[PDB]
């Protein structure tokens, strides 16, 4: 990279700046004042202050980027937020009074529980042992699950089995299936867990 | 399309500034590029290529 | 002919033709028999929306001048 | 004394070119028209295509002056590539550095 | 609540009710606006229920110039202009619902780019072989022109004979439903079938029987280019379409009993660049002289209260989920990321 | 006219940008004679635009006039955010500034188009290797 090991990742948080000094602790004070010397690598165009930024929302938009085209990527994002919101308001629109209590209406919500619901709480590491690959039961780290459930959302969407169905439709009534865990998202999910019981007798194969 | 106007002043510019006058497509305009700079022969950098 | 003048000009226009058969529809509308060309397009108002239309044509588009076009023929059209 | 004959009969291209340059323009500029009649081209065609073959000046080639070499030439020396980077490798072209960025 | 306002009748409209939402009912939205609705704002009915739409300036000035018509007079052309997405449709859109419940005849073209672009089915006319007909885009305008107009549609009688082809003719006295019948039932005829309506309500408003709104939404179409290219690829001139031909002389002020408001629009525009607003810019040499004499009225950005009536009014109706919209906070950011927009505003929270 | 202003300059790939901040104003921001948002019809870029202000709470109380040139679109908000953000230096507190300067708003980015090398298909990328 352009920077050098020397620059810091900027904090982009306003709460974090805006807190007051009493309530630092010793060690929480000392580190603000090290940063005071320190040189920050500039923030780049993604991120910024705003109340409505959502880490998760960006990372997925990137994950279905093709080619650098993120104003495609986010159109297609917001269009999905708010084909789900859409579709929740018909649907509370039409229910009863004591249903009514019980529809989410926000897409964020949605969306955010929708691909907690595909994330494995296992997963299979191939091991060669003795010329042969077994598909091996073994802990994930949480970024590894949370790649896989916005990955295996992005594949299911992308599949050519859906004949002329445009993303922001797709991705949307994929989303709402996944927040009832529904959906072959939520199947792969399970799949996933069947294949890891299955071998759970290779787990001491593993050497980690 | 120009107006007669627009195309009978544009002639007499043509004829002010000593450009060609008479109506000529592209195939012929080639005559007056062909007489208006050297022939690629006659160049210096090529029949004085050599030492 | 008008396309190869660059500037406009107002006399013998369409607006100087269209302003004034709106005048004279006006008039007749009224039942007035004022059928004079030089006594309807002399008012000082045909002469602000003269200024107006002219701005318009000759300078920059802006809406400055878009706003005194409209009062011009707010005018004249007897808009209140 | 020239490099070879591949130069040698280069330059007798080049001279013969030069030689009847105007002959060969002065016949185009007759066939390069729509004003012309088409039996008066036609002779034209027939007195340019009757010009020695060598005074074509497509015929001409850049070869290296000091070597010969028909590609791989700089037209603004006039040198093959091995020949120039002798020359510039060794200080000699003035101006004519390394390039890094 | 300080968003909306109970008085739902557009003629009762005054600068005090600026910036607050009235409902316009699904009746009127049924029969008035079968059409002309822009299609983000359709969208919104749909999930809100309701159409409720803010009084704002634009077309508060309006309602004033058509109530003081002078139908003696002949015909004013106002303009409404003003940069993308201020509301110039909406702003159309009111003065029509205004004029549609004083028992007007509404000559509403929802968008007249439709007429110069994406033609599938362009025919040489029969009545004038120098011209083209468009079937299709002639009849879809008709099914909703007797949609809007449909009480009126008996009453006035044409005063002249219309021969369709050798077997079928309408015969001078017959009502005028008749001939929109013609053209919606035989598509081949739906393009003279337009002229010849236009040529009648022209006509007849002129003798007193009605009352004429000529409202044309994204006029700066009708004196531009057209992406229609004849059968040698050669560019066809708006001036040869057989149904711009004819609403172009809708626009001359040579008739008198009714009004001619119109909007300009760059969206969907042939050969305009991103920015260009102004009513020259649009309209061109050539179309600016036809409206010439007109009203331009300008529609801008949402004001300080007009931006904060909208947010009300979308968390009125829950759709602003997102959980710090509410805040001040988060309406500093929509109304920068807007910069009070009414169309970046309701584009962005379609999905905050 | 005696209104307070700072003018600061910022620089993204191959844009540069020079800012007038006013000490007071209402939110207007006009790039190249042209409303932000105007310019700036991608969202990214507005928001881009929003950042500065919004970090130190003072959407609102500013006008802008910058001026723009070179890059694209999005290294021409950038280009701006630091000059607009380098300009607003003058007229909040101290502490404010280290702040803006920790959030990452007040360095220059240095990553720039690397040049693409001879024998090779890009700046990084290779031609295809044939073992065999
Ligand atoms: N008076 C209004 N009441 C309610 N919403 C409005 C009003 N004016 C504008 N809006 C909102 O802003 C959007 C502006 O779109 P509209 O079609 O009215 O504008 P326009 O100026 O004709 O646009 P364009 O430049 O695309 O032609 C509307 O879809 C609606 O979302
Ligand atoms: N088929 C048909 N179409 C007509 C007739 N009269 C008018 N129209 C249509 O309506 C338009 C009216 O044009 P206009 O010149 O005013 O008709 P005119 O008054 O008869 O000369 C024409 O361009 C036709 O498309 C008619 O007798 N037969
Ligand atoms: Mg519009
Ligand atoms: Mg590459």
């Amino acid at each position: 990279s352009r920077y050098s090991p020397e620059f810091k990742d900027p904090l982009i948080d306003k709460e974090y700046y805006r807190k007051p000094v009493e309530e630092l602790t010793e060690e929480e004070k000392y580190v603000r004042e090290l940063k005071k010397t320190q040189l920050i690598k500039a923030a780049p165009a993604g991120k910024t202050s705003s109340v409505f930024e959502d880490p998760v929302i960006s990372k997925f938009t990137n994950m279905m980027m093709i080619g650098g085209n993120k104003v495609l990527a986010r159109s297609l994002m917001i269009q999905t937020l708010e084909a789900v919101k859409r579709k929740q308001f018909e649907k509370y629109h039409a229910a009863s009074a004591e249903e009514q209590a019980t529809i989410e209406r926000n897409p964020y919500t949605i969306f955010h529980q929708a691909l907690k619901n595909c994330e494995p709480m296992i997963g299979l590491v191939p091991i060669l042992k003795g010329g042969r690959f077994y598909q091996v039961p073994v802990p994930l780290p949480d970024r590894r699950r949370r790649f896989l459930a916005m990955k295996w959302m992005i594949t299911e969407c992308r599949d050519k089995k859906h004949q002329r169905t445009l993303m922001p439709e797709k991705l949307s009534h994929k989303l709402l299936e996944a927040f009832h865990n529904q959906g072959p998202v939520i199947k792969r999910k399970h799949d996933l867990h069947k294949m890891a019981e299955a071998n759970r007798a290779l787990a001491h194969y593993r050497w980690w | 399309s120009l107006s007669e106007y627009a195309f009978r002043m544009s002639r007499l510019s043509a004829r002010l500034f000593g450009e060609v006058t008479r109506p000529t497509n592209s195939k012929s305009m080639k005559v007056v590029k062909l007489f208006s700079e050297l022939p690629l022969a006659k160049k210096k950098e090529t029949y004085d290529w050599y030492p | 002919t008008e396309a190869d003048m660059e500037e406009y000009i107002w006399e013998n226009s369409s607006s100087e033709r269209n302003i004034l058969e709106t005048l004279l529809q006006m008039k007749a509308a009224e039942k007035n028999m004022e059928i004079n060309k030089e006594e309807l397009l002399g008012t000082k108002e045909i002469e602000e929306y003269k200024k107006s239309v002219v701005s318009l044509k000759n300078e920059e588009e802006n809406e400055n001048s878009i706003s005194q076009y409209k009062e011009s023929v707010k005018r004249l059209l007897n808009v209140t | 004394h020239y490099v070879d004959w591949r130069m040698w009969r280069d330059v007798k291209r080049r001279k013969m070119a030069y030689e009847y340059a105007d002959e060969r323009l002065r016949i185009n500029s007759l066939r390069k028209n729509t004003i012309l009649p088409k039996i008066l081209q036609d002779v034209a065609d027939e007195e340019i295509a009757a010009l020695p073959r060598d005074s074509c000046p497509v015929r001409i080639r850049n070869r290296c002056v000091m070597t010969s070499r028909p590609r791989g030439v700089k037209r603004r020396w006039r040198l093959s590539r091995i020949v120039f980077r002798h020359l510039a490798d060794h200080g000699q072209l003035s101006g004519i550095q390394r390039a890094t960025w | 609540a300080i968003s909306r306002t109970n008085e739902n009748d557009p003629a009762k409209h005054g600068d005090q009710h600026e910036g607050q939402h009235y409902n316009i009912s699904p009746q009127d939205l049924e029969t008035v606006f079968p059409h002309g609705l822009p299609p983000r704002f359709v969208m919104q009915v749909k999930t809100f229920s309701e159409a409720c739409l803010m009084v704002r300036k634009p077309a508060l000035e309006l309602l004033h110039y058509l109530k003081n018509t002078s139908f003696a007079y002949p015909a004013i052309r106002y303009l409404l202009y003003g940069e993308k997405g201020t509301g110039k449709t909406l702003s159309l859109c009111h003065v029509i619902h205004f004029c549609a419940k004083q028992d007007w005849l509404i000559l509403h073209i929802p968008d007249a780019h439709l007429w110069v672009k994406n033609c599938r089915d362009l025919l040489q006319s029969s009545y004038n072989k120098q011209r083209f007909d468009q079937p299709l885009e002639a009849s879809t305008w008709l099914k909703n022109f007797k949609t809007t107009n449909e009480r009126f549609l008996n009453q006035i009688k044409v005063q002249e004979k219309y021969v369709w082809n050798k077997r079928e003719s309408t015969e001078k006295g017959s009502p005028l439903g008749e001939v929109v019948e013609q053209g919606i039932t035989r598509v081949r005829n739906a393009t003279d079938a337009v002229g010849i309506v236009l040529k009648e309500l022209k006509r007849q408003s002129s003798l007193g029987m009605f009352h004429l709104l000529v409202a044309v939404d994204g006029i700066n179409a009708l004196w531009g280019r057209t992406t229609l290219k004849r059968e040698d690829k050669s560019p066809i001139a708006p001036e040869e379409l057989a149904l711009v031909h004819n609403l172009r002389k809708m626009m001359k002020n040579d008739w008198h009993g009714g009004a001619i408001v119109s909007a300009l629009s760059q969206t969907g525009s042939l050969f305009k660049p991103r920015k260009a607003y102004l009513p020259q810019e649009l309209l061109g040499k050539e179309g600016f002289d036809a409206l010439d004499p007109f009203i331009p009225i300008l529609v801008s950005n949402y004001n300080p209260k007009e931006f904060e009536s909208c947010i009300q009014y979308y968390l009125e109706n829950n759709w602003l989920q997102h959980e710090k919209a509410p805040t001040e906070e988060g309406k500093k950011e929509l109304l920068f990321l807007s910069n009070a927009n009414p169309s970046l505003l309701e584009r962005h929270c379609a999905y905050l | 006219q005696g209104m307070a202003f700072s003018k600061s300059e910022g620089k993204r790939k191959t844009a540069k940008a020079e800012a007038i901040v006013y000490k007071h104003g209402s939110g207007r921001i006009k790039v190249n004679g042209i409303d932000y948002q105007l310019y700036f019809p991608i969202t990214q870029d507005r928001e881009q635009l929003m950042f500065p202000f919004h970090f130190v709470d003072r959407l609102g109380k500013h006008d802008v006039t910058c001026t723009v040139s070179g890059g694209g679109r999005s290294a021409q908000a950038g280009a701006i955010r630091l000059a607009m953000a380098k300009a607003l230096c003058s007229f909040v507190t101290e502490d404010e500034v280290e702040w803006m300067r920790q959030a990452g708003l007040l360095t220059t980015d240095p990553r720039v188009r690397e040049r693409k090398k001879p024998g090779q298909e890009g700046a990084r990328r290779k031609f295809t290797w044939k073992k065999r």
